[PDB]
């Protein structure tokens, strides 16, 4: 049932088992395997897997790498997808010396923004966004990946799983505790990612929940009831925190430009109300001049 | 970096 | 946040339509029912209760049962395997802790092995073809309740409950649409509490009049008018409940002034 | 794979393998598992496999056996269909002392008509029909079975293999040779039938293609060129055969009713080009009172 | 024998938009390219010649290409390997004698093993859940075919190796369904030979006009015209046969005067 | 009787 697939190398790891490169031995085609065990005396399908495959199967669109099969054994799960060159986070590392030329940063973040804006109006929260979670191919093309985190949500959303987005990436809703959370989440992180790909480094890179928030409080300001009403409110967040003032963004992204600027804070906002979408995103002035450059890789 | 967080 | 709303709600018009299960499908079962279906859908309305699970779902399991049911003969010895599978894999896509499987076990009484649960989960995925994303009659009333002026949560409960009791009959309410059953019943919620009508920036967002609904809500009337003497009653305790503000016990009006 | 049903019983055999009645071990359902051996080193998957599966998928009808599934494995291929009480050979041999009360030969005739006819319209020769080959339920139903001879056929025919339904059923322009045949056979067949379920016993049980088709001559004369034009030249034809005259139906099918002869005589209609159709068939006056009894099992 | 005529065609009517191959599917193939697709089809009619296999098998093989390359992607080095299984698969649906699994070894020239024809033919089955009996080209012809004023053997012959050049070229002719490429090619071979055109009692039957017939006729006459000039020849070399009265060497019309 | 010819 994985006869007609021939293991060529690890990818990666994680969850509930690990990615292979794999070839369709009968038409040559280069997959990406993904391995999900079960058992059985134990919980069934993982609801992370089944979330997953039935996401991904409402999710057909350029930006958002394809299921190509799904081979569902008594033992295995395996989910078999189409194979691209590799994530945005290796891509990074090797590009950390040259950085990543600017127009294919823009090309990068256009695209991302139109999976994301595809997904949200599908009624899809992503919630794993990250460099590692991104896949590029040799083209110029880069596709969200990892719905190991998603979730269909409602029309007003009710409360969602707490413990969402890798540290780096989680918005400050989240960190707060807020009851509620949306897709502005998913944009927080694409800022997040945006600012990465221009100066080379995580923008946030916390060590613990709490940690986090101060990177954030000591980029964009502490908080307060002007800029976002509601916040000294939160289950989370305490009146004895530190008030840092905004820092510049000439400071923060030294490398952008005033339209790449004001994109980058309007989706930093603090207020998920205001935070920008990624539709009224793809509208920005930051894109008129879009093109899709190739990688150097 | 952290790993994803998990169900 | 309005930004993606009308899209959701076009896409969710377009998924109903292709997650509906096929109306007839019960004439084609040669051992079970509508009252072993209605009597399956009252006992996972308990079966919620006890596990504090959200009415989505609910919803979602019973959409399973009547897609699976739609393609595959049951006999009635199984199918509240049919159903516990479904009430298991609606909670893994939908709630934040999802009941564990022994649990799911355990409300069954031992009438079935774990595997048996298991292997009926691998067949209910492969039968769904692992498309589980389905549209709800909850998944719009949610919508519809954002255009009441002010809002009401008496009317919300009880267009809640109604929708609710929709779950349990095939017939008349498997000839009808989630966002219709759902349009009938926060109409028959409204003019229960207030007596306002289906309003008109529902009557746009949907381009469903009072006169498109009319049939279901003539289904959905009866059905409220005959709720204290069902043989399934469930719902109707559960909804006594002061979370839902009590309303299964308000009198339903005599006549909608159709 | 075959994880899930237990064979309860053989309820035929074949060609490729055995004819199980099994049960799904998860909902109960009672089903007929029809095995097709493989191999490597062979052909692959038999012609006639293909076909059937192929054939059945386009044939949705209440007189046409229901294809539930089609498991394809490495090593085998399973046919899934819906189980039915037993096939009509069956019922007829279990009848042979009181025979099949005549309501219900009207009624088995009828819908083995609208089953073939939707054949027929779906561009389907059957070419095996036989008493063994069409199944029966406990409420009165009959269907249509085993596709195991079928094709998808052209308009106008070419010739098509001349080696096709068993022997007692076999038209005659098959038996002289000719090098077109179409749905006329399949009628043919049906005529066939509907004799046997009046009398009770085969209506042309030849030993060898020669006598059977001297079976047929004796029954309803020698054909000439004023009953079958271009009878003389066909392939097989021999200007020595035999003159036989015509015998009357009513030694022929005595119990049959003035109606049943004529349906039963434009069945057998030598011309395959005047045979009459399955779909005029079902408009014959023989019809107007046809009901649905329930068989005595 | 007319009695099903018309539900037959009207059935082909259906199955041939449900059978059809997504027309912009070889943009996204990142290995092979029409011109590649077009080497193989006229190698498969040439595999046709030498094994004597009927037109319609050669066309189903065609279709079932389409439909498998639809949507699985194909390196080059296996194209061979897709289309050695699909003629494979066609034989046996439609041939009295399919050629043998090892004669179809051969003709790849031990390209292949015997194993990976027989393992790629059950991967065809499985992309086309064996939905193999599909319409074609050659279908259609066959009835449009009975509307001749009287029978010319040379108008055939030659819409038949018209239908056939359309096989080739999956640009133009993957947009074109096949009773509308059937149509375009027994109008284009009667004006060719006898000056008439498409007849009024097949636009009654099929309701196509010489306008709706049109695009596709003007790509059909330009590949005509083109047809001594094309890197594919084997068509052309077979319909030089007398079985096909040589039509292959008349000339084309220079003008359709439409 | 006879078995159903054989391809
Ligand atoms: N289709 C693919 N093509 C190429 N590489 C891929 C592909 N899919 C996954 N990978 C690699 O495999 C890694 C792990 O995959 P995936 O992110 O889907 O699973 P995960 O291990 O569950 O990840 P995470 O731990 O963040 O939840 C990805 O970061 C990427 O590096
Ligand atoms: N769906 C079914 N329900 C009940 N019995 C069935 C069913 N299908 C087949 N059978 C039984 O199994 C016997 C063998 O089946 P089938 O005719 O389909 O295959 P076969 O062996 O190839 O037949 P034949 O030898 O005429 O070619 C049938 O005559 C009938 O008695
Ligand atoms: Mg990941
Ligand atoms: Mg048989």
């Amino acid at each position: 049932s994985m006869e007609n697939f021939q293991k060529v190398e690890k990818i990666g790891e994680g969850t509930y088992g690990v990615v292979y490169k794999a070839r369709n031995k009968l038409t040559g085609e280069v997959v990406a395997l993904k391995k999900i065990r079960l058992d059985t005396e134990t919980e069934g399908v993982p609801s992370t897997a089944i979330r997953e495959i039935s996401l991904l199967k409402e999710l057909n669109h350029p930006n958002i790498v394809k299921l190509l099969d799904v081979i569902h054994t008594e033992n295995k799960l395996y989910l078999v997808f189409e194979f691209l060159h590799q994530d945005l986070k290796k891509f990074m590392d090797a590009s950390a010396l040259t950085g990543i030329p600017l127009p294919l940063i823009k090309s990068y973040l256009f695209q991302l923004l139109q999976g994301l804006a595809f997904c949200h109006s599908h009624r899809v929260l992503h919630r794993d966004l990250k460099p590692q979670n991104l896949l590029i191919n040799t083209e110029g093309a880069i596709k969200l990946a990892d719905f190991g985190l998603a979730r269909a949500f409602g029309v007003p959303v009710r409360t969602y799983t707490h413990e969402v987005v890798t540290l780096w990436y989680r918005a400050p809703e989240i960190l707060l505790g807020c009851k509620y959370y949306s897709t502005a989440v998913d944009i927080w992180s694409l800022g997040c990612i945006f600012a990465e790909m221009v100066t080379r480094r995580a923008l946030f890179p916390g060590d613990s929940e709490i940690d986090q928030l101060f990177r954030i409080f000591r980029t964009l300001g502490t908080p307060d009831e002007v800029v976002w009403p509601g916040v000294t409110s939160m289950p989370d967040y305490k009146p004895s925190f530190p008030k840092w003032a905004r820092q510049d963004f000439s400071k923060v992204v030294p490398p952008l430009d005033e339209d790449g600027r004001s994109l980058l804070s309007q989706m930093l906002h603090y207020d998920p109300n205001k935070r920008i979408s990624a539709k009224a995103a793809l509208a920005h002035p930051f894109f008129q001049d879009v093109t899709k450059p190739v990688p150097h890789l | 970096h952290h790993a994803s967080p998990r169900k | 946040v309005p930004d993606y709303h009308e899209d959701i709600h076009t896409y969710l018009r377009e998924m109903e339509v292709k997650c509906k299960p096929k109306v007839g499908y019960m004439k084609k079962q040669p051992d079970i029912t509508n009252s072993m279906r209605a009597i399956l859908v009252d006992w996972l309305v308990e079966v919620g209760e006890e596990y504090k699970l959200q009415n989505e779902t609910l919803h979602l399991a019973v959409n399973y049962i009547d897609r699976f049911l739609s393609s595959m003969s049951v006999l009635r010895g199984k199918l509240q395997l049919v159903g516990t599978a479904a009430m298991l894999l609606a909670s893994k896509f939908e709630e934040i802790y999802p009941p564990e499987v022994a649990e799911f076990v355990y409300i069954t009484d031992d009438t079935y092995t774990k595997k048996q649960v298991l292997r009926m989960e691998h067949l209910v995925l492969k039968v769904l073809t692992f498309d589980l994303a389905a549209p709800t009659v909850n998944q719009f009333l949610t919508q519809y309740f954002l255009h009441q002026q002010p809002a009401n949560c008496k009317v919300e409960s009880l267009a809640m409950f109604l929708g609710e009791l929709s779950l349990i009959d095939a017939d008349p309410y498997l000839k009808y649409l989630p966002s219709v059953i759902a349009g009938a019943a926060f109409h028959l919620a409204l003019y229960t509490v207030t007596g306002q009508s289906w309003p008109e920036s529902l009557i746009r967002k949907t381009g469903y009049t009072l006169e498109s609904l009319k049939p279901c809500l003539m289904d959905l009337h009866q059905t409220y008018l005959k709720a204290p003497q069902h043989a399934q009653q469930s719902i109707r305790e559960k909804y006594k409940n002061s979370k839902y503000h009590g309303v299964s016990l308000l009198n339903p009006p005599e006549t909608l002034n159709l």
